[PDB]
RNA sequence: UGGGGUAUCGCCAAGCGGUAAGGCACCGGAUUCUGAUUCCGGCAUUCCGAGGUUCGAAUCCUCGUACCCCAGCCA
RNA sequence: GCCUGGCGGCCGUAGCGCGGUGGUCCCACCUGACCCCAUGCCGAACUCAGAAGUGAAACGCCGUAGCGCCGAUGGUAGUGUGGGGUCUCCCCAUGCGAGAGUAGGGAACUGCCAGGCA
RNA sequence: ACUUACCAACCCGAUGCAAACUGCGAAUACCGGAGAAUGUUAUCACGGGAGACACACGGCGGGUGCUAACGUCCGUC
RNA sequence: UCCUCCUAAAGAGUAACGGAGGAGCACGAAGGUUGGCUAAUCCUGGUCGGACAUCAGGAGGUUAGUGCAAUGGCAUAAGCCAGCUUGACUGCGAGCGUGACGGCGCGAGCAGGUGCGAAAGCAGGUCAUAGUGAUCCGGUGGUUCUGAAUGGAAGGGCCAUC
RNA sequence: UAGUCCGGAUUGGAGUCUGCAACUCGACUCCAUGAAGUCGGAAUCGCUAGUAAUCGUGGAUCAGAAUGCCACGGUGAAUAC
């Protein structure tokens, strides 16, 4: 519906993204989530709600 | 303390002797005081309620919990979780300080006073009783009233029926028309 | 105005008593904890009961409420 | 009532010990006392028990029913336990927050060898 | 005319009238008119047999309707082929076994009971039987 | 109590006409004049004047 | 019979779920010899009836009523 | 042996209600709170330091069936198979056989450990 | 504040009804295990070739229909 | 098209222009964990305060609540409140369920790294069951895997994704 | 510069006088109360000089009852193309 997608980044230099739905207009902040990155193989933090 | 130590010798006695109890701890003892300030006008205005909470803290000497709607009613134009009153639970040495400021210099400065219903009895001992202005507790500054405020105060005792509650409040003289 | 009902999920009783099971096997297929799980069963996502070692499957009935629990019997 | 309320806090933990199939070391807190017992994976047999109410524990003793007391029933239900074979344990606490005595008797348990 | 002042269903299912009734004694009352044929009653036969009983007994006695409606008949209209829905809710009805007490009646000779219970078993579709209110 | 989000809760002294001089704990942090105490306050004599209407 | 629409002050007609707006009329004053015209002030419908959802219904849903419009065909 | 505490089995023949009793120990209420910790206010709860006082409440135990609960035997309902009729419903042979109700039972029984008394 | 042929919540006692009610609950069926006799492996898997996918009535359980139809739609034989 | 109940004959499945209702999402907390708590309604007393806003006590028992239908669940709470958080992880997966297939679902455990907790442990989204769309064609990021003489590149592949 | 030391209505209490008699239904006094009203919509009226405006005083009727009526004087305008 009106919940949009979004790619969550990698702070690392890798391109691994996470993807996720986010109300942008209720939330209109950004959305920092230290998830897993495979490719350095560690928990970095990951941005950019879209 | 005043009439804490009162209570435990006169009125812990008087009540032995008049009720025919045999355990010494039969006898009824108030358990807490709640002054509940219920204001409602602040479905429009915070400030309202920030200034009741600030007579409440100034009333008793602690800081008042501003309660929360439980139900949503429309006949009052309110809402679910929404903050429309403010109590303050006193109990222990706070409880004695402020029962002997009440029965002692509050309840005099009451507007008119023809004295307590003694008829304001919930069943189980505990009374409950309401001033119509704030203006009666010495502390509220009369210079710094916007609103009139009145409250209601409840005794909660540890009494079963409400002639023993009687008889404990009565014991502190505590007016009862 | 009707005309319309869900597709058949085939919920019930996969395993019954006594019956052999390997571990992971779905016991009961079902929606609220109709059945518990019990000894050596364990209990999915959508509560789901299925054998989480390998043995015999028990239906009982335990506890103040009288549920039905599922053990595994060791065999 | 407090009693019931104290047992319906510790039911989740009971069950899921009884689930997983540990040894458990149950306490119990009185405004006096101090109990411990060491409990089969099957919950009805005990293994090892003190507390403050035996007199080889309560004598030397300021008052049974604060930390020193408790410290030394978790010293005392680690020695035993480990006298009987037990090593690994998992801790009941049995509904009582673990902030006061329930964690000096625990602390006690642990440092004197018992393994949780 | 009878019929639940507030259902929780529109239309019910046709289902079977198998087995014995429950109702079965003469129980608030001291005559009963208990059936004896299987059938169903519309809430217009019982309406038209409490009014031959309330005239044949006068305004005297006191009647009990121990059967009450509650299941919904539906018709198609006339030139309406088949499917298309189910019917509409036309009347009401109370599905009756040999044994139940369709009325009772108290405060009257036994004679008028007779009477009232002739007249109005024959504004019913069941056979019909008179019962007195035996004790045990 | 918790630290001090309470009111400074402090001991003064009240005293009335009545020579009644009576130290209590009030959070008004400042010494009390007042007129009518429980001792000598017109409350019986009140109910008296009040029942004594009629004639 | 089905589909759609309407029901709001005495009349015609606006209303957005938290308040009922307009015109004509009516009422009082004034102008006038008097009436019409005019001018100054007012009032005013708890919204067709019943039930329900909602904290809250003129407003949303369902049913009934009363009046309109369209269709009720091929054989 | 009696009593009390803990953890279980069992899950109303076990729970409710009415009445009586218990505190040497145990337990509960209690005493105090500056500290450990805590209250969207409050040591009420949680927590800590204790032990003056009472078993009032609570809890346990003992009575009491007013109720909940269990519950036959018999009959009834239903029904598998075969057959029959007057066949929208029933009957027969045969196998299974309730629910409700009745007589009655009934205010539990028990394991491990620990402490107090004899 | 004073009277009352009227209605009536809740509670209690008694009486019925329910596909979308259940503090009860069969027969049967189904799943699993063991055992005997019988059966031309009747069972399963894989591979070659299909055909068929308009069904009908009759018993039993039902929906729809009017417990109407040589009606219609299912389940089972 | 999808979800729930009944029909549906006590395993599963089962039809009709049969009877009734809902979905085409929401949520970065409404998820994870740890610690705690327990409803509706009615009665009584009480300032404004009223049938119904807050307070206190009692009866009551989950008649409440569950982000949204219905059913099944839920007190050990799956309900309600707070602290810290990102497991709403990545690669796999014994074994099962369910479909003609495409597919869909449940999953203990293994490895890497993480959160909460003192710890046992729990966490691969939400009480569960709806919230959806194959392939082709093409867009964006990563990875020399390929790269029509050769070195690149273009294009293609693979992984993520629209 | 305030609904105020403006305004006095209204109302409670206490009285005096006249008069057979102040309840319906007088006048005046004292204490208390202290509305509305902050210059008046459409419209409308009077006045040309001792005038309008404003300030008091007297009388007739009358036992007592005028803010009316009829008189009397004090101060004293503006404006008329």
């Amino acid at each position: 519906g009106i919940r949009e997608k979004i790619k969550l980044v990698s702070s690392a230099g890798t391109g691994h993204f996470y993807t996720t739905t986010k109300n942008k207009r209720t939330k209109p902040e950004k959305l920092e989530l230290k998830k897993f990155d495979p490719v350095v193989r560690q928990h970095v933090i990951y941005k950019e709600a879209k | 303390a005043k009439l804490h130590d009162y209570y435990k010798d006169e009125v812990v006695k008087k009540l032995m002797t008049e009720f025919n109890y045999n355990s010494v701890m039969q006898v009824p003892r108030v358990e807490k005081i709640t002054l509940n300030m219920g204001v409602g006008e602040a479905i429009a205005d915070k400030k309202l309620l920030d200034n009741a909470a600030a007579d409440l803290a100034a009333i008793s000497g602690q800081k008042p919990l501003i309660t929360k709607a439980r139900k949503s009613v429309a006949g009052f134009k309110i809402r679910q979780g929404y903050p429309i009153g403010c109590k303050v639970t006193l109990r222990g040495e706070r409880m004695w300080e402020f029962f002997e400021r009440l029965i002692t210099i509050a309840v005099p400065r009451i507007r008119d006073f023809r004295g307590l219903s003694a008829k304001s009895f919930d069943g189980r001992g505990n009374y409950s009783m309401g001033v119509r202005e704030q203006i009666i507790f010495p502390e509220i500054d009369y210079d710094k009233v916007d609103r009139v405020r009145g409250l209601d105060i409840t005794i909660t005792t540890t009494a079963k029926s409400d002639e023993e509650g009687r008889a404990l409040l009565a014991a502190f003289d505590f007016p009862f028309r | 105005r009707n005309g319309r009902d869900s597709e058949a999920k085939r919920l019930g009783v996969k395993r019954f008593g006594g019956e052999s099971v390997l571990a992971g096997s779905i016991i009961v297929r079902q929606r609220g904890t109709k059945f518990h799980a019990g000894a050596n069963v364990g209990c999915g996502r959508d509560h789901t009961l299925f054998a989480k070692a390998d043995g015999k499957v028990k239906f009982e009935v335990k506890g103040p409420k009288n549920r039905k629990f599922i053990s595994i019997e060791a065999e | 009532d407090k009693k019931s309320a104290r047992i319906r806090r510790a039911t989740r933990a009971r069950r899921k010990l009884q689930e997983l199939g540990a040894t458990r070391l149950v306490v119990h807190r009185t405004p006096r006392h101090i109990y411990a017992q060491v409990i089969a994976p099957n919950g009805s047999e005990v293994l090892v028990a003190a507390s403050t109410v035996e007199k080889a524990i309560a004598e030397q003793l300021k008052y049974t029913g604060n930390k020193d007391a408790a410290a030394a029933v978790g010293k005392a239900v680690a020695e035993r336990a480990l006298e009987k074979g037990i090593k690994d344990v998992s801790f009941d606490r049995s509904g009582f927050q673990y902030h006061g005595r329930v964690q000096a008797l625990a602390d006690a348990a642990r440092e004197a060898g018992l393994q949780f | 005319m009878l019929q639940p002042k507030r259902t929780k269903f529109r239309k019910m299912h046709k289902g079977r009238n198998r087995g014995l009734a429950q109702g079965t004694d003469v129980s608030f009352g001291s005559f009963g008119l208990k059936a004896v044929g299987r059938g169903r009653l519309t809430a217009r036969q019982i309406e038209a047999a409490r009014r031959a009983m309330t005239r044949a007994v006068k305004r005297q006695g006191k009647i009990w309707i121990r059967v009450f409606p509650d299941k919904p008949i539906t018709e198609k209209p006339l030139a309406v082929r088949m499917g298309k829905g189910k019917g509409n809710v036309e009347y009401w009805v109370a599905l009756i076994q040999p044994g139940k007490v369709l009325y009772e009646m108290d405060g009257v000779p036994e004679e008028l009971a007779r009477e009232a219970f002739k007249l109005a078993a024959a504004k019913l579709p069941i056979k019909t039987t008179f019962v007195t209110k035996t004790v045990m | 109590m918790k630290k001090d989000i309470h009111p400074k809760y402090e001991e003064i002294t009240a005293s009335c006409s009545c020579g009644n001089v009576m130290k209590i704990r009030s959070t008004v942090g400042h010494d009390l004049n007042l007129d009518v105490c429980s001792k000598c306050h017109p409350f019986f004599t009140g109910k008296q004047r009040d029942v004594a209407t009629g004639g």
